[PDB]
C-alpha cells in the first residue's frame, strides 16, 4: 500500500524491530550497542520516547512481553548477556542480567503467557536454556531450569503459540553453519509432563543449507501446526499429530518458493496466522496466501 | 486571622455548622466544597471527614499512604 | 557494662546497635561497610531475602557468634520466612543444602576449593543455581564469616547452633602441616575485579570502595612509617592462609611484629570462639585503645581477600 518513511538516528545498522501486544509501539535495536522506543500519536506520526545504552556490544534482537507483567523488554548481545527492562513512572531500569553464556548470545523469546513467565535463550556454542520468574512481584528473581545441548551452532528459535490442553509445550531451533558435509539442521524439542524433561520429538531432515529465521504460526484454531523456514529459498511445513514418550507427527512439504533468487533472511506470520511475509537480499517483501485447495500463492510485492 | 483560643470557643463552631446545614438543606453542594476547602486553609483545629479505606487481604493492614502493583507493605 | 567486654565504657564514651558504635571510631570505614550491608542484605537482587538472612545464619554459625545468629533470625523471621525452616537444616529445600560443603572450605580451609565444587554445584539437574545466585551467595558467606570473627576479637556484649551445620569438628589445620598462590599470577585488582565486575557490577564496585578505606588508614603512635608495619601484618595474616608475595622480603616480619601480636592475630582468626581478655591485654600494653581496633579491621579485609581470590581463581579456572 503506502509506505512512510522513518528517521532512525541509529549510528550503525539496525538488526530488529518488534511491536508491542496492543500494537501502538515499537522497538529497535541497532549494533550501536543502544535500545529504542517509538510511539505512535493521534496524528498518526511515529516518535521517539527513550534512548539508552544497553549493552556493551551489538545488539541483535528485542522483544517484548504480555502486559499482564507489566511493560517489559528483553535483550541479546555480542558480549555474551541478556538484560530485562522495565519502565517506572518515565525512564526504563535494569532488572535482571543472565550470564551464564560462553558465546555470544543470538536469539531471546518470551513464552506464551499460559505458561507463565518463562524465557529462552539461544547461543553459538550449541546450548539452549529457559528460565522462570517463580514470583511475578518481583522481576529480578530468575531461576535456571533446563539445558538443552544440540550438536550445531543455533541461530533462531521458536515457540508454540497453541493454548490446547491436548497441546505439550513445543520448541524449534535451527542452525546456520556452513559445513561440507550434510546434516540437519532445524530440530524439535517436547516437553514430557511424566518424565519433567524436555526430549527431541523430531528433525527436517530434508533441510541441508544454513538456515537464518524460523517461525511457527498462530493456531488459532487448528488441530495441527505450521512451520516456516528462511533458507536460501522459502519453505513451509505441517506437523500433523497422530491418535495415540515423545508425540509422533506426520511432517509434509507444502510449499517451496525460489521467487527470491536470492538468500532470506526474515519471515514474519500475521494475527490470525494466514499470510506469510519474507524478506531477502534483493531488497523486497513478498506475501504469500493459501487457497481452498491448499496451494500457496503470492499476493503483493513491496519494494524499498 | 482569629487566634486559635478563640476558634477552639465552642459558639463559634455551632455557628459554622449552622451555616453548613443550611447550605446543605437548599443543595447548595459546590458552595459547600468551596467554603470546606477556605475554611481548612485558614483554621487547622478541625479534622476533615472520616470514611472507609481499603485494606491488604494478607496483612490487614491499610493500602493508602517498590511495584505500584504491589501492596507496600508485604 | 557498655557497648564492649573489653574497650572500657569510658574510652568508648570518649572515643545491631553495639557493634555499630564500637565500630564507629573510625568513621571513613563505617560508611562504606554499611553500604555493601545494605546492599547485600536490603536491596532487591538474584536472591530473596528469606534465603539471604537464612546464608547468613548458617554461615555466622561455623564460628558459634551468637549475636549475629540472634540478629539473622530475627529478621528472617518477619520478612516472610518460613518457622519450620528454623528446626534444622535437613528441614531446608535441596538447593541451600549445596552450600554447606563450599561453607566449610571458605570457613576454614580455603587453598583447598578446587573446579569440580563448582562444576558439582552448576551441574544440570532439578535444583541448580545460576552463576549470579551464587556469586551473590559466596560474597554473602565471606561477609557473614569477617564480621563474626571481628565481633568475636572485640569482645561485644549481647542486647541451637549444632543444628544448622554439618561436621561440627572441622576446624583449621596448619598449612605447612600444596603448591603456594603466587600473588604476582592471580591479583585481585588486575584479575579479580574484572571478573566480579561482570558477574555482579555493584556488589564489585562496593567492594573495591571498601578496599581502600582500610589501607588509607593511619597510625598515630607508633614509635619506621604508618606504611610498613601495616605492610607486614597483612603480609603475615596472608602467608598464614598460603599466599606468598614474591617482592616482600619475610624478614622483617619478627623485626616489626611483637612476638605477643602474633598470638592474638592468629586466634583472632583462624580460631575467634577461644579470644580472651588477656590475651587483648597482653599486647601493647602502652598503647592508644582505638588501635586494637584498627589491627582488627585489617584482620578482617584481608581474611575476606583472600577467600574472595580462592573462589574466584576456581571460579575462572572452571569457566576457561
Ligand atoms: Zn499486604
Amino acid at each position: 500500500f503506502v509506505a512512510r518513511s522513518i528517521a532512525a538516528d541509529h549510528k550503525d545498522l539496525i538488526h530488529d524491530v518488534s511491536f508491542d501486544f496492543h500494537g501502538r509501539r515499537m522497538a529497535t535495536c541497532s549494533s550501536d550497542q543502544s535500545v529504542k522506543v517509538w510511539d505512535k500519536s493521534e496524528s498518526g506520526d511515529w516518535h521517539c520516547t527513550a534512548s539508552w545504552k544497553t549493552h556493551s556490544g551489538s545488539v541483535w534482537r528485542v522483544t517484548w512481553a504480555h502486559p499482564e507483567f507489566g511493560q517489559v523488554l528483553a535483550s541479546c548481545s555480542f558480549d555474551r548477556t541478556a538484560a530485562v527492562w522495565e519502565e517506572i513512572v518515565s525512564h526504563w531500569v535494569k532488572r535482571t542480567t543472565l550470564v551464564d553464556s560462553r558465546t555470544s548470545v543470538t536469539d531471546v523469546k518470551f513464552a506464551p503467557k499460559h505458561m507463565g513467565l518463562m524465557l529462552a535463550t539461544c547461543s553459538a556454542d550449541g546450548i539452549v536454556r529457559i528460565y522462570e520468574a517463580p514470583d511475578v512481584m518481583n522481576l529480578s528473581q530468575w531461576s535456571l531450569q533446563h539445558e538443552i545441548s544440540c550438536k550445531l551452532s543455533c541461530s533462531c528459535i521458536s515457540w508454540n503459540p497453541s493454548s490446547s490442553r491436548a497441546h505439550s509445550p513445543m520448541i524449534a531451533v535451527g542452525s546456520d553453519d556452513s559445513s561440507p558435509n550434510a546434516m540437519a539442521k532445524v530440530q524439535i524439542f517436547e516437553y514430557n509432563e511424566n518424565t519433567r524433561k524436555y526430549a527431541k520429538a523430531e528433525t527436517l531432515m530434508t533441510v541441508t543449507d544454513p538456515v537464518h529465521d524460523i517461525a511457527f504460526a498462530p493456531n488459532l484454531g487448528r488441530s495441527f501446526h505450521i512451520l516456516a523456514i528462511a533458507t536460501k529459498d522459502v519453505r513451509i511445513f505441517t506437523l500433523k499429530p497422530v491418535r495415540k514418550g515423545p508425540t509422533k507427527f506426520e511432517i509434509h512439504i507444502v510449499a517451496q518458493f525460489d521467487n527470491h533468487n536470492s538468500q532470506v533472511w526474515r519471515v514474519s506470520w500475521n494475527i490470525t496466522g494466514t499470510v506469510l511475509a519474507s524478506s531477502g537480499d534483493d531488497g523486497c517483501v513478498r506475501l504469500w496466501k493459501a487457497n481452498y485447495m491448499d496451494n500457496w500463492k503470492c499476493t503483493g510485492i513491496l519494494k524499498g | 486571622g482569629s487566634p486559635l483560643d478563640v476558634l477552639k470557643d465552642e459558639r463559634v463552631q455551632y455557628w459554622i455548622e449552622n451555616y453548613r446545614n443550611l447550605l446543605d438543606a437548599w443543595r447548595f453542594w459546590h458552595k459547600r466544597a468551596e467554603f470546606d476547602i477556605h475554611r481548612s486553609k485558614l483554621d487547622p483545629s478541625s479534622k476533615p471527614l472520616a470514611q472507609v479505606f481499603v485494606s491488604c487481604n494478607f496483612c490487614g493492614k491499610s493500602i493508602s499512604y517498590s511495584k505500584v502493583t504491589s501492596c507496600p507493605g508485604c | 557494662r557498655g557497648p564492649s567486654a573489653f574497650i572500657p565504657v569510658e574510652e568508648v564514651l570518649r572515643e545491631v546497635d553495639n557493634l555499630a558504635v564500637v565500630m564507629g571510631l573510625h568513621p571513613d570505614y563505617f560508611t562504606s561497610f554499611w553500604r555493601l550491608h545494605y546492599l547485600l542484605l536490603h536491596t532487591d537482587g538474584p536472591l530473596a531475602s528469606s534465603w539471604r538472612h537464612y546464608i547468613a545464619i548458617m554461615a555466622a554459625a561455623r564460628h558459634q557468634c551468637s549475636y549475629l545468629v540472634g540478629s539473622h533470625m530475627a529478621e528472617f523471621l518477619q520478612t516472610g520466612g518460613d518457622p519450620e525452616w528454623l528446626l534444622g537444616l535437613h528441614r531446608a529445600p535441596e538447593k541451600l543444602r549445596k552450600l554447606s560443603e563450599i561453607n566449610k572450605l571458605l570457613a576454614h580451609r580455603p587453598w583447598l576449593i578446587t573446579k569440580e565444587h563448582i562444576q558439582a554445584l552448576l551441574k544440570t539437574g532439578e535444583h541448580t543455581w545460576s552463576l549470579a545466585e551464587l556469586i551473590q551467595a559466596l560474597v554473602l558467606l565471606t561477609h557473614c564469616h569477617s564480621l563474626s570473627s571481628f565481633v568475636f576479637g572485640c569482645g561485644i556484649l549481647p542486647e541451637d547452633m549444632l543444628c544448622f551445620v554439618e561436621d561440627p569438628t572441622f576446624g583449621y589445620e596448619d598449612f605447612t602441616r600444596p603448591p603456594t598462590f603466587r600473588a604476582q599470577d592471580y591479583t585481585w585488582e588486575d584479575h579479580g575485579y574484572s571478573l566480579i565486575q561482570r558477574l555482579y557490577p555493584e556488589g564489585g564496585q562496593l567492594l573495591d570502595e571498601k578496599f581502600q578505606a582500610a589501607y588509607s588508614l593511619t597510625f598515630n603512635t607508633i614509635a619506621v612509617d604508618t606504611s610498613v608495619l601495616r605492610r607486614a601484618i597483612w603480609n603475615y595474616i596472608h602467608c598464614v592462609f598460603g599466599i606468598r608475595y614474591d617482592d616482600y622480603d619475610y624478614g622483617e616480619v619478627n623485626q616489626l611484629l611483637e612476638r605477643n601480636l602474633k598470638v592474638y592475630i592468629k586466634t583472632v582468626a583462624c580460631y575467634p570462639e577461644k579470644t580472651t581478655r588477656r590475651m587483648y591485654n597482653l599486647f601493647w600494653r602502652h598503647f592508644r585503645h582505638s588501635e586494637k581496633v584498627h589491627v582488627n579491621l585489617l584482620l578482617l579485609e584481608a581474611r575476606m581477600q583472600a577467600a574472595l581470590l580462592y573462589a574466584l581463581r576456581a571460579i575462572t579456572r572452571y569457566m576457561t
